[PDB]
């Protein structure tokens, strides 16, 4: 019953770039969480493999920002003369958010 | 007056921006950090803004200020363009003019 | 070099540009299967493929070859109730009934219908009838020896049956293609043929898969009536006619092609002549179809082998261009 | 796309092209100014109903075609042919006119 | 990820209507829009991954080989003398 | 007369101006007398009345 | 394939815009091929002529005049529709919607008028806009001309009146004609034009040759060739005819002017000329009711 | 974005207002077409099947013929973007008198 | 498009030749369906039975044989038609010329006509070789339809 | 056109198309198994029998 | 990529189907909150010192 319930499911699609090992370094493909009284009585009668997760992902995620942006600037400002300034002034904005 | 103010040699083209949804794909070619993945993205990222410096520097280099004839006009603190177009681009084209 | 750049074709295609202008193995596959794909997509109708599944109970694609005319049999449940009406009350209606049931009989609705009738079953059905004999029992032989003399026998007993009523054979049986491939399986056929386009230009090789040649054969030395007896060079046109027998012979039923130059508004008239069979006088006798062009006169063929010894007339070249059927007359 | 119909190829240029509207209200106005000719005669010529489309007529077959042939026959207008179910009045011919 | 598998990226489009907030009662038409992208890379997704066959331990049961000719055959025989 | 017609008329004034150049009559220029547009006509006179 | 696209007008009630979604498929005829067309161009509003919305002999009329063009894709604010006639023959296979019979693997499907069967069932009004659309039906030829000619046969026993017409059975279906209820008044209507022309055009017809024969023959080979294969045929229609009637060359060739043009004209708006075929692949073969059908621009 | 006065009262004190807008770019077409001829070409190709013929003055007489057919094409999409344009600002533009 | 190519057979003249240039866009009719042809085919000299030239409902009978062709573009030593009869299939639509006083609306089916009005005129003649061409008369077909009553009746 | 946007756009759109269309690949090797079962399946009576 | 078998018999070839699969994010709030006595605001900012 639980390699029914621990092989049901389709793995997902992610490759995390950090995995959770075992200290040995296997992977860990799984998650399994339980009540406390059947983790109990699970625990004693059935499983019992290594206890300590030799590496877990301390850190969080991250993003990448593709670029969509509305230039909106301030003319009279010297800037005003040559509106083309616009132009390169967006095209700075690229680069700063590279 | 009847000079035109100087007037477009050039048709102001387009810059790419925000058009993104990005997508990478590798297999794993000197590839040990999956960030080379990630990476990768960064690579894509800094072809489009050479690009667009490079549309933008064309666009400010491409030649400006023609001077057309046509009669600029005065109604009412305005400078307006009479523009009757027969003679000249529904000359003798069939095409009745609109 | 001068000859390859107009064969592997730029000439062309630089007055365009003018205008303009002013595992290693699967990887070796997938890099050559990837330029396939762009070349044939570099590349670019002259062309269609109808498909269909039906049984072998009629018809029968291994039988036949590469070139071959394949007709529609539609509304094979429909017939007994157009033949009640339409059909002058002294005709015995009945006929039909246990006539298409006999042909059936000889051999439900299930999930393959019994569509296509060959070129070919239609020469055998109706070779006695038409009259010659031993040319046309030679493809009476084909049949009974690949494609049963029962189903003949069925067929044209619902083929006298059909042109007794009313209900003709046309009405009934039209033009679907030229039997590119079949893929059989058991009592099941998944037949392709072109809907319309040329023939010679389909799987092409020696033959299409390893048996022989590709033509459309008219199969008979006893159809292919090649008019134009008297005739000028001109593309030439195919059609296809049922010829009727309305008590002159008890209901004859005749089936051939016509090879000449002439625009279908022309083949009525040299269809009344030609035909003695007028003298039905309900009304109504030989309907044509044009199977399509011939663009050069010459590829009419003379030889006799196929499958036993048949005659067997060979055209080179054709681009069936299908059309309706007209009759009034 | 260079098609060959006569002669030899042909080449067909087609240049995929659209368009906004640039204002918030009305950026342009037409106005009517003057009136280039009158297209039409202008007057002085009556309606025939004898043309169009019939009626149930006079129950006396030779009143009805009295009047008919008594109003038809003075005017500009009334058709020298007989009215065809298929097809259009005909109305009467001549050479030229004021 | 074993060799090959072709690792890609997973992407998150969001629509960000800033200056929304802020200030403004921004107003729009709607079937208008102000599209944002940025790509996920906490990890990445698995487009593709390809079986072998010869890897399959049913490649034991046959002698699989490549003739590619056989497009031009006719019949293949295999005649056995015992 | 009909106001079929009539009827099948916006009154927008918000419209009123873009129906304008659409014309309320159907004849061609190339008869002798004005006729009833043929099928093959189109149209867009301005049609006020 | 010379994509046409008509141009949704302002806006639209959102059931509405979902009535033009399920129009997907439906054949619609444009009356002119410019790229940029309206919708109040092609929908059934644009039909009238005579200040009335036409018959059934008035459609047939202007489907023999327009374009008829498959809906491809309908999009907010445009529909997308590539002409029938456009193009070399054999291509552009566009998806059709069967409605009624089956549509087998061929046929050349004619767009008829739809009154022919459920009458303002296919009217899809549109109530925001204030238009509507009445698609044709699309049948095959021969079961097409079978119908057409099978309603006109019912429509002239009608006009005078003191074995059933409207079963036709077409293939293994029995298609039922009849809706019985008021539908056939108002089928019977709209035909009630189309019945006349037919009554006229052949009336017209048999009394112009029952006078002419009999006054020509007697005025050469026409004489012989004529009534020898005339034998118990024209000469006996002629006797039969002239007993239950009445009987001037001069009237006589004047008025077989106007009735040799009327009647082709007749046999224009009838035999409803196919506009496509059906020729499928990888497909069902038969298209059942209801269900997108591929189809070719010629027979 | 929307103008604002100020104003001088407790009365509500506006907040700046911002419409976003979008427009329907449309599709035209703007084609035009010239040909060429069998005969016309083989002054182009220079070889003959047989690999002899035309020398090289062949080309400066036929380009000369064929940028005539360019030049006149191009003038076709200059002149039609006249007519392009000119259409859809009185598509889109209401009379005075209304 | 299967085009017929038709070889001006030579002779001509310099105003025979510019009388050819305006002929594009009318019909032609090719007792044949043909890659090679000589010109004497198509003119009306070719129309002409046994010892005598058809009347206008002999025409009829003629064009009722052989195929009508359009002439698409005439260069120095051929004619390029496409017989609509058989080559009709091109993508876009050939151009037909209008000749007659009539007027073809959209839609119109067209029908030929021989030339058949008062001042129809249309017959076409070319001195340096011996032949003349008689285009039809492109026609609505409810208009050539009465058009054919009438002289059937007239006959 | 000789620019950043077509030339480097259109090639992001062939390995676009090499996925695709390895991807089919599988269908193949996949399928050389599914072979394999059949005409194996198809020799082998039952072990009943 | 979703896996494909290809398969024998002219049936039409598999017709592979190659997307973006996409998904709809949630959101959810997640709120708590804390104690500030009107006693500890007098002192820590320095009023009442």
């Amino acid at each position: 019953w639980l390699v029914d319930l621990t092989t049901a499911t389709q793995p997902s699609v992610a490759v995390p770039r950090l995995t959770h090992a075992d200290t040995r370094g296997r992977p860990v493909d799984g998650v399994l969480v339980t009540t406390a009284a059947i983790k109990q009585r699970l625990l004693q009668s059935f499983l019992k493999v290594e206890d300590t997760e030799a590496d877990v992902p301390v850190t969080y995620g991250e993003m990448v920002l593709n670029g969509a942006n509305l230039v909106t600037a301030l003319v009279m400002g010297k800037a005003v003369r040559s509106l083309d300034d616009v132009g390169r002034h967006l095209l700075d904005m690229q680069e700063e958010q590279l | 007056e009847d000079t035109e103010a100087d007037v477009p040699v050039t048709y102001g083209e387009m810059v790419l921006n925000g058009a993104n949804l990005v997508t990478a794909l590798v297999m794993g070619k000197a590839v040990r950090s999956l960030d080379d993945v990630g990476r990768h993205l960064l690579d894509m990222q800094e072809e489009q803004l050479e690009a667009n410096r490079e549309t933008l520097d064309e666009l400010e280099s491409a030649p400006q200020t023609t001077r057309v004839r046509a009669d600029l006009v005065a109604i009412g603190d305005r400078l307006v363009f009479l523009e009757a177009l027969e003679k000249r681009i529904y000359a003798a084209t069939n095409v009745p003019y609109p | 070099t001068a000859p390859m750049a107009w064969a592997e074709s730029p000439r062309e295609l630089a007055g365009h540009a003018p205008l303009r202008r002013v595992t290693r193995a699967t990887r070796d596959d997938t890099e050559q299967a990837v330029d396939k794909i762009l070349r044939g997509a570099r590349r670019a109708p002259r062309y269609h493929l109808t498909r269909q599944v039906t049984l072998t109970d009629l018809c029968q694609p291994n039988a036949e070859r590469a070139g071959a005319l394949l007709l529609a049999l539609r509304h094979p449940t429909d017939l007994p109730h157009l033949a009640r009406h339409r059909a002058p009350p002294g005709r015995q209606t009945e006929r039909l009934a246990e006539a298409w049931g006999q042909l059936l009989e000889a051999s439900e609705s299930g999930c393959a219908r019994a569509g296509l009738v060959s070129f070919n079953f239609l020469v055998a059905a109706c070779t006695a009838a038409y009259d010659a004999r031993d040319a046309a029992e030679a493809v009476r032989a084909h049949i009974t020896t690949n494609y049963a003399g029962a189903r003949l026998d069925r067929f044209s007993e619902c083929l006298r049956a059909m042109v007794h009523t009313h209900v003709f054979p046309h009405e009934v049986m039209r033009f679907f293609g030229g039997l590119v491939s079949w893929v059989t399986q058991d009592e099941l056929a998944s037949v392709t043929a072109v809907c319309s386009g040329p023939q010679e230009a389909t799987h092409t090789g020696h033959p299409g898969r390893p048996c022989s040649a590709v033509t459309i054969p008219a199969c008979a030395f006893v159809d292919l009536d090649a008019e134009l007896c008297l005739g000028g060079p001109g593309a030439a046109f195919l059609y296809l006619v049922f010829t009727y027998r309305q008590c002159r012979d008890q209901e004859l039923c005749c089936v051939y092609v016509v090879k000449s130059q002439l625009p279908p508004r022309g083949l009525e008239a040299a269809l009344e002549r030609l035909f003695g069979r007028l003298r039905i006088t309900t009304c109504t006798y030989a309907a044509f179809a044009e199977l399509g062009v011939m663009p050069d006169d010459s590829p009419r063929c003379l030889h006799r082998t196929e499958r036993v010894g048949v005659p067997v007339v060979i055209l080179e070249g054709v681009v069936w261009r299908p059309g309706g059927w007209r009759a009034c007359a | 796309a260079r098609h060959e119909t006569g002669g030899g190829v042909n080449f067909t240029l087609t240049q995929p092209r659209g368009n906004v509207d640039l204002g918030v209200g009305y950026t342009a106005v037409a106005a009517t100014a003057t009136v280039r000719n009158p297209v039409t005669d202008m007057g002085n010529l009556p309606q025939n109903f004898y043309l169009g489309r019939g009626a149930p007529p006079l129950l006396d077959n030779a009143a009805a075609v009295y009047l008919r042939n008594a109003v038809v026959a003075g005017n500009r207008l009334g058709p020298a042919q007989p009215l065809p179910v298929f097809g259009c009045a005909q109305v009467p011919r001549r050479a030229g006119m004021d | 990820v074993p060799t090959g598998s072709i690792l890609s990226t997973i992407e998150v489009a969001s629509h960000r209507r800033l200056f929304d907030f802020f200030a403004r009662v921004r107003s729009d038409e709607n079937s208008l829009y102000d599209v944002e992208f940025d790509a996920l890379l906490g990890s990445y997704c698995n487009t593709l991954s390809l079986v072998r066959f010869l890897e399959l331990g049913l490649s034991v049961a046959c002698v699989c080989t490549k003739f590619p000719e056989l497009a031009y055959m006719n019949e293949g025989r295999v005649q056995f003398e015992v | 007369f009909t106001a079929a017609d009539i009827t099948a008329k916006h009154r927008c004034l918000e419209r009123l101006i873009v129906e304008t150049g659409s014309a309320v009559s159907t004849a061609t220029a190339a008869s002798d007398v004005q006729f009833k547009r043929p099928p093959g006509c189109r149209e867009l006179v301005e049609d006020p009345c | 394939c010379f994509e046409a696209d008509i141009a949704i007008p302002s806006g639209i009630s959102r059931p509405d815009a979902a009535a033009l979604q399920r129009c997907e498929g439906r054949v619609v005829f444009l009356p002119t091929i410019r790229r940029q067309l309206a919708l109040a161009d092609v929908a059934h509003e644009s039909f009238v002529s005579g200040g009335v919305s036409p018959d059934t002999l008035g459609l047939l009329l202007a489907y023999r005049r327009r374009f008829p063009a498959v809906i491809t894709r309908v999009l907010p604010t445009r529909i997308v529709a590539c002409p029938v006639d456009l193009g070399l023959t054999h291509a552009g296979t566009v998806n059709l919607r069967n409605t009624s019979p089956v549509d087998l693997c061929n046929g050349d499907p004619v767009s008829l008028v739809p009154p022919v069967f459920e009458g303002q069932a296919t009217d899809v009004r549109l109530e925001s806009l204030d238009l509507t659309l009445r698609f044709p039906v699309p049948l095959p030829t021969p079961l097409a001309r079978e119908i057409v000619a099978r309603l006109v046969a019912r429509g002239i026993r009608d006009l005078n009146p003191d074995p059933d017409l409207n079963v036709l059975y077409y293939n293994g279906a029995r298609l039922s004609l009849v809706a019985d209820v008021q539908q056939l008044a108002s089928v019977n209507t709209e035909l009630r034009s189309l019945v006349l022309n037919m009554v006229y055009s052949i009336t017209e017809g048999t009394t112009l040759i029952l006078t002419l024969i009999p006054r020509l023959l007697a005025l050469g080979y026409v004489n012989a060739l004529l009534q020898m294969q005339s034998v118990t045929r024209e000469a006996a229609q002629l006797i039969h005819p002239e007993a239950p009637m009445l009987m001037r060359r001069l009237p006589l060739y004047e008025a077989l002017v106007a009735w040799l043009a009327h009647a082709g004209q007749l046999g224009d708006i009838l035999a409803l000329a196919p506009a496509v075929r059906v020729c499928t692949f990888d497909g069902a073969a038969v298209v059942q009711s209801g269900d997108m059908a591929p189809v070719i621009r010629y027979p | 974005h929307q103008p604002l006065i100020a104003r001088d009262g407790p009365h509500p004190v506006e907040q700046p207002v911002h419409n976003y807008m979008t427009k329907v770019i449309d599709r035209r077409a703007l084609n035009a077409a010239f040909s060429l001829a069998t005969e016309a070409i083989a002054l182009l190709t220079g070889e003959a099947l047989d690999g002899t013929g035309i020398s090289l003055h062949r080309q400066l007489r036929a380009i000369q013929q064929l940028a005539r057919n360019v030049q006149a094409v191009l003038g076709a999409f200059e002149r039609g973007t006249a007519d392009q344009m000119l259409h859809v600002l009185l598509e889109k533009a209401p009379p005075l008198a209304l």
